[PDB]
């Protein structure tokens, strides 16, 4: 019983100088593999982040395979978020303030692929 | 002070070679990356390579064009092959100074776009 999603509804607030990615899981299930495409036409200005047990960070485009996700026994609307700030978590100027509005106005998205156990 | 160099029209399957000129020691183990604009177009990323000499291509590029640096020359180079005729915008050269003990907040500094168009 292998379920593939692909969600893309990742919604972005902010706490202080640092943004505040979120997206929602629909279906419960122990996820076998995880990875995290990062879609973008702007620099990110070597942004570093943290989701799913996995540091990664994001200069341009690029697909992270969301390593230390194998294994998280999610739930039905549990929600996976996490944090990002640009110069490798220092979150220098208005930098992760423009690179807010690169999430919320689209220019750059966010596309996880989860490979679960339902 | 960013530039470009190279490019002009080619005609299909032609190949042209942009070199991007850094003004100073600012520029050095720093990100750069190639954007193209078109006419009716928005700016649109095609490579970039970063301080650590790595590739980031768009995929309307990927395997065509070539993007590279000299560390040393302060020059960002990307090589473009087998040209197709939406290849045809300005090709602007961007860098990102990473906390080069600045002040302000690191803006993102361009050069002023050389032309390259693709005939059939």
């Amino acid at each position: 019983e292998v379920r593939t999603y692909t969600l893309t509804a990742f919604s972005f607030s902010r706490s202080g100088k640092q943004i505040v990615f979120s997206v929602t899981v629909p279906e419960a299930g122990t996820i076998s593999s995880a990875s995290l495409n990062v879609i973008t036409q702007n620099y990110l200005w070597n942004s570093r982040a943290g989701f799913m047990n996995t540091i990664f960070n994001m200069t341009w485009g690029s697909t992270i395979t969301l390593g230390g996700a194998t294994g998280m026994m999610l739930s039905k609307g549990q929600i996976l978020s996490g944090t990002s700030c640009s110069g490798n978590g220092s979150c220098t100027g208005t930098l992760d303030d423009r690179i807010f509005n690169e999430l919320t106005s689209g220019r750059t998205t966010f596309t996880l692929t989860l490979v679960m156990q339902v | 002070q960013l530039q470009e160099s190279g490019g002009g029209l080619v005609q299909a399957g032609g190949s042209l070679r942009l070199s991007c000129a850094a003004s100073g020691t600012i520029f050095d183990g720093v990100d750069m990356g190639w954007y193209r604009q078109a006419p009716g177009k928005e700016r649109e990323f095609v490579a970039g390579i970063t301080a650590g000499s790595s590739t980031y291509y768009a995929d309307s590029v990927k395997g065509r064009f070539t993007i590279s640096r000299d560390n040393a020359k302060n020059t960002v180079y990307l090589q473009m092959n087998s040209l197709k005729p939406e290849d045809t915008a300005v090709y602007y050269c961007a860098a990102y100074p990473l906390d080069e003990i600045g002040s302000h907040d690191p803006h993102s500094y361009w050069g002023q776009g050389t032309q390259v168009t693709v005939s059939s």
